[PDB]
């Protein structure tokens, strides 16, 4: 369970199968695995919120990740096919809150989300810390050089 | 001014200070360690 939120890094969902329908066969509690998952009319819905929970833990990793990737390449890492993407995305595009990028054009997707409004921050993070990193060189390699000949 | 008047005071040089002194202000104000700034893109705005 923490290992599914700790940096997430992917899923597979037959994993998760094998993992936790395991233990709705293995007792020692029996009862909220039975309420949670081995309940149909409403442990179904919360197999279907499971759905939710590996498609959000595909959305979100991808919401922090992969820029310029392909699309059927998206699809089969996300575990989950075309068809199945266009589902298991509009139903978390609906969420609204995540900006991504996908395009057809022959089945061919791209990405880097902001269009680059950017020639502000090049110069802010390049130069001021390159340059400040360089007042610092002089402040302390020839702190060090020194040091290297008070022991020589 | 009855008895009393101002006195001339200059404030002379100090050969082993004067140019040092000069070090420190200048040296220390053209960019710190002369190699810092060499804001920019919202001024831009300000500025029209």
């Amino acid at each position: 369970l923490l290992k599914l939120f700790t940096t997430m890094e992917l899923m597979r969902w037959s994993t998760l199968v094998e993992d936790y329908g395991m233990e709705l066969r293995k007792g020692s509690l029996e009862s909220p695995a039975t309420d949670v998952f081995g309940s149909t009319e409403e442990g179904e819905k919360r197999w279907k919120d499971l759905k939710n929970r590996v498609v959000e833990h595909n959305i979100r990793i991808m919401a922090k990740y992969y820029t310029r990737i392909t699309m059927k390449r998206m699809a089969q890492l996300l575990d989950l096919s075309v068809d199945e993407s266009e589902a298991f995305l509009s139903n978390l595009v609906v969420n609204k809150t995540i900006f991504a990028k996908v395009d057809r054009l022959a089945g061919i997707i791209n990405f880097q989300r902001p269009k680059d409004p950017n020639n502000l921050l090049n110069d802010w993070s390049q130069k001021l810390n390159s340059l400040m990193s360089l007042v610092n060189k002089t402040t302390h390699l020839i702190a060090k050089e020194e040091m290297i000949h008070n022991l020589q | 001014n009855r008895h009393y008047y101002s006195i001339t005071i200059n404030y002379r040089k100090n050969e082993l200070e004067q140019k040092m002194l000069l070090n420190l202000h200048k040296k220390s104000w053209m960019e710190g360690l002369t190699l810092q700034d060499y804001v920019v893109k919202e001024m831009l705005e300000l500025a029209k």
